[PDB]
């Protein structure tokens, strides 16, 4: 039993995308296929459904006239043709059947701009770090597009006390994120922390070594 | 699903939620209930209370006017109804009950007393007795064998015999038991609280052989002539011997029933194994293990099973039928296993609908008939729907939880009522046991007294209704109806109601007779349907519709399926006395049939208003349909308006069957319901209006609807009871 | 369109606690109501259908019930794997009840970071305030520039709950032009939180060390 969803990605606004949902392990011909979407940080929104069994289709008000749901019983596959796409249409879409069986979902970004590699700046440990206490240090990974970036420390040998934050997007249209780790203060002079920065969409890797700044 | 659920509250027609004639006997019911057939062809119902301290009896066919008897017990029985037996000896209900303290109570209730008016009982109707010391070895299961002889089963695994010498006294006839000697092994102790392999089910064969099922699923067989263990089969070592987990049964239940010399046994493997062999000489011989078809983890518990002669099902290849009743909470499940041949290897599982139509409609908001509007309107609606027993139990639970109606129009209250009513109903309907009413009628007895559910074999049309989203195949008519439902299910309730109203209007003349059919359909379309549906579904409906030969399918639907038969009287056994049970079962069944008819008829008419179907060619069909729709609406309105009155006028309609009917099989029942259908489509309305006049807000719509001279009169008076009245 | 309200919008409870989530329909939907559980980064799993039916395989500690227009999802004994967003559904969904595994208040550790030289180097200045390892989630950051209060020029984000000590961390970024940054001296981030007996302020003076 498994739904499969292909065909999302990045799309210019006003543009178009056809999503596929290839089904198996159930009776496709008497099921109903639904498409359900989830915008970043928001709840679930049902947009459309089709009865395989009679072709009957229906749509949420928010997508009516722009989205067409269809289905090919002979290949157990359903479709969602999305036209005149809007920023309001970004999100992750699922495909469910009736909702017992859920698609692993595919993400649709509606927007623009090119691919940009990040810049990487140190977040240096305070010179006032408490004696015998804990210090924080980090790297700031600024101005990249599209997602995703990964950061590790000391090539993965340092996982304890690490927090890598969710990416904010700026008004610029570029993302920024921070990653930090806490270490003992007495290790700031003896030990070497190196944050590695991986941005695959632009074959950029950064190896930055964070330390205390000199005055 | 080949069967449907018809719910029966025997007091539904009456205001008092309790029979005036109730008598309380005392000795110095929502945990078990069952029915038993007596010498006089009457069914007596009994209930054992939660505490097993109260036993209640009442006559199935006369719950309200007949006598209900409450017998109070000094203490609870040792192990619930499992330590209780009830059998009809000679013109008496003989009831035996092992109580918690060890006593063995005997009750003798004369049949007469059970069907008399008397509130007193003479003579020794009860005997206490202490034949054995049950403080040491505690019993848990009592099994009747004969008027003088019956066996007791013990928790530790031992059997006791109980022989009656005179008319009252009992004495222990002990059985030889060497099973205990397994204590010698390091894997069992006499002193251990585990290790007991006690009996969990027991049946008597040919008066002599006693077949017992143990917690480890051993089938042992005792010869009562010898009083010796003859057989001992390990049921589990036959199928796949799972070392992981076989659930040794941890309570007494209904895990086997025999018919002739066949014997089914219920073994727990994901709660799913029906073994069934044959008895013969004593030898038991395996045939097959038939698993269950149960999912949702398999979390259903057996309530009752009954092996019996085959039914009249949609697969002629049948040899025997096992009726099976599962439970999961207050949700129930009825299935029938049909075995095809004398080999128990070819079979087929037949499911049924486990909720009544009224309930399904209320749940899925598919009810178009019930009047909307006022809060008190909703009050009448629920009162009339549920019956006084439930409605008042719900109003009790409300006030207990400090939920009190603020004013005339407290909608927030009514909301709470909906749910409490549903829950109370659901509780009341919790399944307890099966009774084979008549020859073959499947009856389920519920936890709350006066509450039963009949499971009714579906007619063709009912099968179509109940299997729209299923039937792989189906005839042309089914597919046609299915596509019509495919379109109509996308419309909302308000639209559908406004369309129904308009179809009434064509008959009432509110849509003038001066208009052509096409003009009325155009009116209907513009006012009700325009902008109220997705054009995609319209295209869909049109496409699917073009595959069908419409005149033929409509012909078969109207003139065969829906329009019933001319009778030359086909034996609907005439009742000598009013039978409240068959009365309410008939009325509810009729209501289900006509509701289904209503939905179909409306969907077809809809198709006639949407598309350019030659209004002359189909004129006959169109007008027949509008007539049938009209009659359906009327009946359903009267039903939810005043059931008692409807029943009264609908049975005083048939002269020879004025008192009622008896049916002993599914054919007689189906035929009777059909008979009433005929009555409706072809004197009832007059007797109903008359008896009613001698439900006010009702007959306003029903003098706007059911009216179309006499109609004017009625409108003039119901409206007097003022300008409209005088003018009319 | 029907509106499904849920209450509360975010709850917190012990392991072994009994948890109740309620959902109120805008109109009056009948028992056609389902409950789902969604872990973050994964598809919702059906828990309950028809208001009170338990979906296949789902643990019996989950149950559903109805009282009028109020629908209830109950978890009879909360387990540490039960943290998620739960949704009711009638099609419209609820806004979503977020549960987590409640723990003691934990005060944040606070750190301020000035813009790097490299950032100023390009015309903009971002100042960052870190709040580390605190509970509950509701922390309040207030930026002050020469004591003046700021509004509209900052953004923040929060980590997911730590899998071991169940705390949150929070980052806040105050963004200014280089020119505006250079017009001022004292940069400060003030943190208010349950675990803090009074608000904490970390600050630097521009260009000092």
């Amino acid at each position: 039993v498994q739904l499969v969803e292909s065909g999302g990605g990045l799309v210019q606004p006003g543009g178009s995308l056809r999503l596929s949902c290839a089904a198996s392990g159930f009776n496709f011909s008497s099921s109903s296929i639904h498409w359900v979407r989830q915008a970043p940080g928001k709840g679930l929104e049902w947009v459309a459904s089709i009865s395989s069994y009679y072709g009957y289709t229906s749509y949420a008000d928010s997508v009516k006239g722009r989205f067409t749901i269809s289905a090919d019983t002979s290949k157990n596959t359903a479709y969602l043709q999305m036209n005149s796409l809007r920023a309001e249409d970004t999100a992750v879409y699922y495909c469910a059947r009736y909702m017992d069986y859920w698609g692993q979902g595919t993400l649709v970004t509606v927007s623009s701009a090119s691919t940009k590699g990040p810049s990487v700046f140190p977040l240096a440990p305070s010179s006032k770090s408490t004696s015998g206490g804990t210090a924080a240090l980090g790297c700031l990974v600024k101005d990249y597009f599209p997602e995703p970036v990964t950061v590790s420390w000391n090539s993965g040998a340092l996982t304890s006390g690490v927090h890598t934050f969710p990416a904010v997007l700026q008004s610029s249209g570029l993302y920024s994120l921070s990653s930090v780790v806490t270490v003992p203060s007495s290790s700031l002079g003896t030990q070497t922390y190196i944050c590695n920065v991986n941005h695959k969409p632009s074959n950029t890797k950064v190896d930055k070594k964070v330390e205390p700044k000199s005055c | 699903a080949c069967l449907s659920r018809i719910d029966a509250n025997l007091l539904q027609y009456y205001e008092k939620p309790e029979p005036n004639n109730t008598v309380d006997l005392y000795v110095s019911g929502s945990e078990y209930s069952n029915c038993l057939l007596l010498s006089n062809s009457e069914y007596i119902c009994y209930h054992f209370s939660s505490r097993s301290t109260l036993l209640t009896f009442y006559p199935l066919s006369d719950a309200y006017h007949g006598k209900t008897i409450n017998i109070h017990l000094p203490n609870a029985s040792m192990n619930q109804r499992y330590t209780l037996t009830i059998q009809e000896v000679e013109q008496q209900l003989l009831v035996n009950v092992i109580l918690k303290d060890g006593s063995f109570l005997t009750l003798q209730l004369p049949l007469s007393f059970l069907f008399s008016s008397a509130n007193t009982l003479n003579g020794e109707w009860f005997h206490l007795q202490n034949p054995y010391d049950f403080t040491v070895r505690v019993p848990h299961f009592l099994f009747y064998v004969s008027p003088q002889f019956s066996v007791v089963f013990l928790e530790d695994g031992g059997l006791l015999g109980l022989k009656k010498v005179d008319g009252v006294h009992y004495e222990p006839l002990l059985f030889n038991d060497n099973s205990y000697l397994k204590s010698l092994t390091r894997f069992f102790s006499r002193s251990s609280k585990s290790d007991y392999d006690s009996v969990i089910s027991c049946k008597l064969f040919h008066e002599r052989y006693l077949i017992v099922l143990t917690q480890n699923c051993h089938l042992k067989i005792w010869d009562l002539t010898s009083f010796t263990l003859i057989q001992d089969y390990d049921m589990v070592s036959q199928s796949d011997s799972d070392p992981s987990h076989f659930r040794k049964v941890e309570a007494v239940g209904e895990y086997l029933s025999l018919y002739n010399n066949t014997l089914v046994t219920l073994l727990p493997l994901e709660n799913g194994l029906f073994q069934m062999g044959t008895l013969l000489v004593l030898t038991y011989t395996f045939q097959n293990n038939i698993p269950t078809n149960l999912s949702a983890s398999a979390i259903w518990s057996i309530v009752d099973l009954v092996l019996t002669r085959p039914l009249e099902l949609n697969v002629e290849a049948s040899y025997l039928n096992l009726i099976v009743l599962w439970k999961s909470g207050t949700a129930s499940k009825l299935q029938i296993l049909n075995v095809n041949d004398e080999s128990f290897k070819n079979y087929e599982w037949i499911e049924s609908v486990n909720k009544s139509l009224v309930d399904l409609q209320s749940e899925h908001d598919l009810d178009i008939v019930t009047k909307t509007g006022d809060v008190e309107r909703g009050f009448c609606n629920l009162k009339s729907r549920y019956g006084t027993q439930i409605f008042e139990r719900a109003q009790q639970i409300l006030s207990e939880n400090k939920i009190i109606m603020a004013h005339n129009e407290d909608e927030e209250y009514l909301a709470n009522l909906e749910t409490i009513l549903r829950d109370v109903k659901t509780a009341f309907n919790e399944a307890s046991s099966i009774t084979l009413y008549g020859d073959e009628i499947i009856l389920v007895n519920c936890f709350q007294p006066y509450n039963h559910s009949l499971y009714k074999l579906n007619t063709t049309v009912e099968n179509w209704f109940y299997n729209m989203h299923s039937e792989t195949d189906g005839s042309e008519l089914f597919k046609y109806l299915r596509t019509l439902n495919g379109f109509a299910s996308t419309l909302s309730n308000d639209v559908l109601r406004s369309i129904s109203k308009k179809f009434l209007d064509i008959i009432t003349g509110e849509l003038p007779d001066s208009m052509t059919t096409v003009e009325k359909f155009t009116d209907i379309f513009k006012n009700c349907l325009e902008n109220q549906f997705e054009i995609t579904n319209l295209k869909i409906l049109f496409d699917e519709l073009n595959s069908f030969d419409i005149p033929v399918v409509l012909n078969d639907l109207i003139n065969n399926q829906m329009k019933p038969g001319i009778f030359w009287k086909k034996d609907f056994i005439s009742a000598i006395k009013f039978d409240g049970f068959t009365s309410i079962i008939s009325l509810e069944s009729l209501h289900q049939l006509l509701s289904i008819h209503y939905r179909i008829t409306l969907q077809v008419l809809l198709t006639f208003v949407l598309f350019d179907l030659d209004t002359e060619i189909f004129g006959q069909h169109i007008s027949t349909l509008l007539d049938l729709h009209y009659k359906q609406f009327l009946l359903l309105n009267l039903y939810r308006q005043d059931k008692c009155l409807l029943a009264e006028v609908l049975l005083k309609d048939s002269s020879e069957f004025s008192f009622g009917v008896k049916f002993f099989n599914y054919g007689q029942l189906i035929a009777y319901i059909d008979s009433l259908n005929s009555n409706v489509y072809n004197t009832e309305n007059s007797f109903f209006m008359t008896f009613f006049r001698s439900s006010h807000k009702n007959i306003r719509f029903f003098l706007e609807n059911v009216e179309c001279e006499v109609q004017e009169f009625m409108f003039a008076m119901t409206l007097f009871s003022f300008d409209q009245s005088y003018e009319i | 369109d029907i509106q499904m309200t849920q209450s509360p919008s975010s709850l917190s409870a012990s392991v072994g606690d009994r948890v109740t989530i309620t959902c109120r329909a805008s109109q009056s939907v009948s028992s056609a109501v389902a409950w789902y559980q969604q872990k973050p980064g994964k598809a919702p799993k059906l828990l309950i259908y028809s208001a009170s039916s338990l979906y296949s395989g789902v643990p019996s500690r989950f149950s559903g019930s109805r009282s009028g227009t109020d629908f209830t999802l109950t978890i009879s004994s909360l387990q540490p794997e039960d943290f998620a967003t739960y949704y009711c559904q009638q099609i419209t969904f609820g806004q979503g009840t977020k549960v987590e595994i409640k723990r003691t208040v934990a005060a944040p550790s606070v750190f301020i970071f000035p813009p790097s030289d490299s950032q100023l180097k390009s015309g903009t200045a971002s100042v960052v305030c870190l709040l580390n390892n605190f509970y509950p989630r509701e922390a309040k950051v207030q930026w002050k520039v020469d004591n003046a209060l700021q509004s509209g020029n900052s953004q923040e984000s929060v980590t997911e709950q730590d899998s071991k000590d169940s705390t949150y961390s929070l980052s806040s970024t105050l963004t200014l032009s280089k020119a505006d940054y250079e017009k001022h001296k004292v940069y400060a981030c003030e943190v208010t939180h349950q675990g803090l007996s009074s608000p904490v302020t970390k600050s630097f003076n521009r260009g000092e060390c």
